[PDB]
RNA sequence: GUUUAUUAAAAACACAGCACUGUGCAAACACGAAAGUGGACGUAUACGGUGUGACGCCUGCCCGGUGCCGGAAGGUUAAUU
RNA sequence: UGAUUCAUGACUGGGGUGAAGUCGUAACAAGGUAACCGUAGGGGAACCUGCGGUUGGAUC
RNA sequence: GUCUCGUAGAGGGGGGUAGAAUUCCAGGUGUAGCGGUGAAAUGCGUAGAGAUCUGGAGGAAUACCGGUGGCGAAGGCGGCCCCCUGGACGAAGACUGACGCUCAGGUGCGAAAGCGUGGGGAGCAAACAGGAUUAGAUACCCUGGUAGUCCACGCCGUAAACGAUGUCGACUUGGAGGUUGUGCCCUUGAGGCGUGGCUUCCGGAGCUAACGCGUUAAGUCGACCGCCUGGGGAGUACGGCCGCA
């Protein structure tokens, strides 16, 4: 109920999905949407169109806070790694800062076995 | 070493020693040992209350020092020995003002290093201090549960603990069981681990090494009559019920700790 | 890859600037490549077999330079 | 010589993101390339450069 | 793994003069120099076997120098063994 | 009789016992028969990445001729002292006198 | 090695070895209205309980039932009020 | 009392040949999960799976 | 073959340390999904997951540099720092004086898996379980997951352990590169002229059944060793030796 006006939006972007989450500045998050959870399934759950829409409801889910400026935090490689920044400066946010956070080991752990499909 | 006997008798061919060649051959120290008498596991009523004691070789008692209080005054190992009374091995040092004294013998200690203890006092094995004045992530042994009652926690051979943090008046320990405890930063501990790890890996070989050591044999509750133990009992090996203690508890995960008073202090429990 | 958007900078601009500061960066191939475990003997034959082929490529191009069609 | 203190000189050989960079691109040789990997990476121990640009 | 001021004393000691590095008498005692110091090394690094197979080559290049000393002149290889002490 | 480039951190808060440390660590190698041949206090720097939650550090540097026993016994001391966050020792083929690219 | 003193000496009991499990020390546990005592002037490479029984090669599937261990959002529920 | 050699033995192990009956389709094309080597575990069967190795892999 | 000066190098053994990331634990914000696939389901989540921030524990591996790049007898070796230590190469000399080459038997080293004892265990993952696919699916795919992978010591002694090419030496047209030394010259630098070591690709004569090899030979010769003698049975049986198996 506070007023923020300086938030921090934070895109997972996976091959199956795409999770916004907006916090503030101190990573207390504010609201989230997800692809899979804006009505897609499947094949449609994993496309740039669920993430914008995804990234849609996160912007009517913090809307209360009246948030105005926006850092963007993309991990992930997967396809909602751009829509969703569209969306949300189509959304009426500030966006003033892009980063991209994609974790990266620098060797670390051995990955799972390739897939014979 | 670790040395295994040959085969020239039945009784032999399983026997796995450990022997030291730098322990002391000759006799203990005199003016530090006292008697040491046997129970047979009874106590002032004269009831067994432990089962499984008896017998073995007369014990002379070592008077060891746990609690490492003579600051500032260093001292030289003169000898390893061996003490009956324990797994570890004991070490006689000798101070620089003429007095002698027993300590537990950490790993790599030989005659002629020198100790100390006190808080100004080096980061060796075998130097005594506050755990205030120890580094944390050090390896130490003889650890003090309550300032100045004396060495209690890792004495056994091969043991020691880790002190994995320092918050206040308080350091967390990692102990040999896998529990995370908390101790007074005044407790003393000394550098190092206890010696002899070789210890675990003697075979004792046949039932008479047992009763060298007072042990005496254990009989299975289901070779039993009922009347003797829960059980007891039946035509052929039978069994048909929970394992239970003699006296009717459950034996195989049934949990016993009860001591609200010293709850406060167990960061986390070994499982 | 870290990119302020500076003042008066359209977003559009800003979304090109971080799109190309990604591609150099080179974070998807990276991601995509640690996906899955890659057997040394694997990753020993894919860099020979890359190497033979911009060795073999090269010289078909100098060839073919000096000849009509 | 390359020194890993010679900091200055030595930033003109990472990325932004911190990354060192290829000698195929660089146009460096490569016996003075192991030695400004070696001197980077000193640097980077001693906190004089930053591993990441994530910092 | 030797110095030079112990290469130098053992070619002096061994050798004609200071310039006599070449005579089989001084590669001799040089090679034992060598083997006799890796002995403590090889002490403590029991499963050093890169660093093993070159001590080996000291050895066989011993046995074969001292082999052509006691084929050459018996007198010079009976002195050089007692001086070094070695079996043969 | 080797040479040998010493950097250590200091925490920023024991700062005032810099020069104290540099004399006592110089005395213990002058004590052997060693010799400085450099001797740079770089006062706090920004670090480029945070140290035990920290973000400046004070820098010293020294190039030193000292013995390997008093080398060890100088890194048992960084080792132990709280005050030095993270250090660093180095051999170099020669004596280095000239100054660094930091001064 | 032990055993039914007095019809059973054995393939029974024990046994070194193995495993599960409890136990952070005023230990668990046991004798005891209790004070205390044994465990132990020991301290997890230690001590108790249970099963198996040198050694060699081994020890597969089932957690639905009974027990033990963990959980605590909900339902039900004692004295009390 | 041993050694060696020949014959023979309920039963049992795999092998070759013939013939094609039952079960699948492992390999040859990228053989439809590239194949193969050593090893280990599993499976009615060809085989499958893990670990390292090879190209005597198609496409790129 | 020895000595003197120097050079490059993931060569080996021991110890320490750094940052990224995964997992787990605790707490803050926050709310209905997460995860997975070709599509699903198993699984996880209102007992508050997933996401995001902070702190802690722990193991394993070292992004970028990085390269038909380097080192090593082969097997193999990759963050940084120290300690111990093996080999190679180059320039001028000095020294010894055939001290050499090869090698049955013997001995040593020898990937991965596996074995023994004691530790450790994050991630991965034989076996195993469930969900799918299918006619079936003891698989391929999915969700989990134990040995094992890690450490110490010992054993095992095998691999398409391959260049499917034994070691040593001499000789025989060329071109373009990589890497690492060193000499001389100039207008002094991505400079020019040479001379060594190792290495990649192409190709001449010659050789070869052909494919191809081609001064790093599969060309022309010498020294010594190992090995083959139609396919299957079979690298199997029996016997010996070795091994805990
Ligand atoms: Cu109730
Ligand atoms: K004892
Ligand atoms: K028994
Ligand atoms: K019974
Ligand atoms: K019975
Ligand atoms: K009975
Ligand atoms: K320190
Ligand atoms: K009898
Ligand atoms: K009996
Ligand atoms: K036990
Ligand atoms: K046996
Ligand atoms: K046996
Ligand atoms: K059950
Ligand atoms: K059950
Ligand atoms: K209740
Ligand atoms: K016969
Ligand atoms: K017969
Ligand atoms: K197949
Ligand atoms: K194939
Ligand atoms: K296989
Ligand atoms: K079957
Ligand atoms: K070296
Ligand atoms: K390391
Ligand atoms: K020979
Ligand atoms: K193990
Ligand atoms: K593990
Ligand atoms: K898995
Ligand atoms: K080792
Ligand atoms: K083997
Ligand atoms: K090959
Ligand atoms: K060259
Ligand atoms: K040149
Ligand atoms: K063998
Ligand atoms: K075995
Ligand atoms: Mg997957
Ligand atoms: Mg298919
Ligand atoms: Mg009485
Ligand atoms: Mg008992
Ligand atoms: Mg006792
Ligand atoms: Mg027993
Ligand atoms: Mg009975
Ligand atoms: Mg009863
Ligand atoms: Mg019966
Ligand atoms: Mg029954
Ligand atoms: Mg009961
Ligand atoms: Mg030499
Ligand atoms: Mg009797
Ligand atoms: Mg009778
Ligand atoms: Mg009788
Ligand atoms: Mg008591
Ligand atoms: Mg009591
Ligand atoms: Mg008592
Ligand atoms: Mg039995
Ligand atoms: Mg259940
Ligand atoms: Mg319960
Ligand atoms: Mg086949
Ligand atoms: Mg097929
Ligand atoms: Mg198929
Ligand atoms: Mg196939
Ligand atoms: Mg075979
Ligand atoms: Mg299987
Ligand atoms: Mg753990
Ligand atoms: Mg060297
Ligand atoms: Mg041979
Ligand atoms: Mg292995
Ligand atoms: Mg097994
Ligand atoms: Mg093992
Ligand atoms: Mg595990
Ligand atoms: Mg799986
Ligand atoms: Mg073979
Ligand atoms: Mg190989
Ligand atoms: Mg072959
Ligand atoms: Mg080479
Ligand atoms: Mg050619
Ligand atoms: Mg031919
Ligand atoms: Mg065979």
């Amino acid at each position: 109920r506070k007023q923020v006006s300086d938030g921090v939006a934070h895109i997972h972007a996976s091959f199956n999905n795409t999770i916004v989450t907006i916090t503030d500045r101190q990573g207390n998050a504010l609201g989230w949407a997800t692809a899979g959870g804006s009505g897609f399934r499947g094949s449609r759950k994993s496309t740039p169109f669920a993430a914008q829409v995804a990234a849609e409801r996160c912007a009517d889910a913090v809307k209360e806070y009246g948030i105005k400026n926006l850092e963007v935090m993309v991990k992930g490689p997967g396809p909602g790694r751009e829509s969703t920044i569209r969306a949300l400066n189509a959304a009426g946010f500030r966006i003033t800062n892009i980063t991209d956070v994609t974790p990266i080991p620098h060797x670390g752990c051995r990955p799972p076995k390739k897939r014979r499909v | 070493a670790v040395v295994k006997c040959k085969p020239t008798s039945p009784g032999r061919r399983h026997v796995v020693k450990v022997v030291n060649p730098e322990l002391h051959k000759g006799k203990p120290f005199a003016p530090l040992l006292e008697k040491n008498s046997k129970s047979g596991g009874r106590n002032n009523n004269g009831r067994i209350t432990t089962r499984h004691i008896g017998g073995g070789h007369k014990q002379a008692y070592r008077i060891v020092d746990f609690k490492r209080n003579k600051d500032g005054i260093p001292a030289v190992v003169e000898r390893l020995e061996y003490d009956p009374n324990r797994s570890a091995n004991i070490a006689l040092v000798l101070y620089k003002d003429g007095e002698r004294r027993y300590i537990l013998a950490p790993k790599g200690l030989k005659a002629g290093d020198q100790i100390q203890s006190g808080v100004d006092a080096a980061i060796k094995p075998g130097n005594t201090l506050p755990m205030r004045n120890i580094p944390v992530g050090s390896t130490v042994h003889n650890v003090e549960m309550k300032p100045g009652k004396g060495g209690q926690l890792a004495r056994s051979a091969g043991t020691y603990v880790q002190i994995v943090a320092r918050d206040g008046a308080y350091v967390t320990l990692r102990l040999r069981s896998g529990e995370m405890r908390k101790v007074e930063a005044d407790c003393r501990a000394t550098l190092g681990e206890v010696g002899n790890a070789e210890h675990m890996l003697r075979v004792l070989g046949k039932a008479g090494a047992a009763r060298w050591r007072g042990v005496r044999p254990t009989v299975r509750g289901t070779a039993m009559n009922p009347v003797d133990h829960p059980h007891g009992g039946g035509e052929g090996r039978n069994f048909g019920k929970h394992p239970v203690t003699p006296w009717g508890v459950q034996t195989k995960g049934k949990k016993t700790r009860s001591n609200k008073r010293t709850d406060k202090f167990i960061v986390r429990r070994r499982s | 890859p870290v990119i302020k958007v500076r003042e008066n900078e359209p977003f559009d601009v800003a979304l090109r600037r971080f799109k190309r500061s990604c591609e150099k960066a080179g974070v998807l191939a990276e991601v995509r490549r640690r996906e899955f475990y890659e057997k040394p003997t694997t990753e020993r034959k894919r860099a020979k077999a890359s190497a033979v082929k911009r060795h073999a490529k090269k010289l078909a191009r100098e060839n073919a330079r000096r000849t009509r069609l | 010589e390359i020194d890993y203190k010679d900091i200055a000189t030595l930033k003109n050989y990472i990325t932004e993101s911190g990354k060192i960079v290829p000698s195929r691109i660089t146009g460096t040789r490569a016996k003075y390339q192991r030695q400004l990997a070696r001197a980077i990476k000193r640097a980077r121990y001693l906190s004089l450069l930053p591993y990441t640009d994530r910092h | 793994s030797l110095s030079t001021e112990a290469t130098a004393k053992i070619v002096s000691e061994f050798g004609r003069d200071a310039n006599d590095t070449g005579s089989t008498e001084v590669q001799v005692a040089l090679l034992t120099a060598q083997i006799n110091h890796l002995q403590g090394h090889f002490a403590e690094h029991k499963k050093d076997h890169h660093s093993r197979r070159g001590l080996l080559r000291m050895v066989s290049q011993r046995r074969k120098l001292l082999d052509y000393l006691k084929r050459k002149d018996v007198a010079r290889y009976t002195q050089l063994i007692e001086r070094l002490g070695l079996r043969r | 009789m080797r040479h040998y480039e010493i950097v250590f951190m200091v925490h920023p808060d024991q700062s005032e016992q810099v020069p104290g440390m540099i004399e006592r660590y110089t005395a213990a190698i002058t004590g052997a028969e060693g010799k400085i041949h450099r001797l740079e206090d770089w006062g706090r720097r920004q670090l480029a990445y945070p140290i035990n939650k920290l973000h400046k550090a004070h820098y010293v540097l020294m190039n030193v001729e000292a013995p390997q026993e008093v080398i060890d016994e100088l890194e048992t001391t960084f080792r132990f002292n709280d005050a030095v966050i993270r250090s660093m020792v180095m051999r170099t083929k020669h004596a280095v006198t000239e100054a660094s690219p930091m001064v």
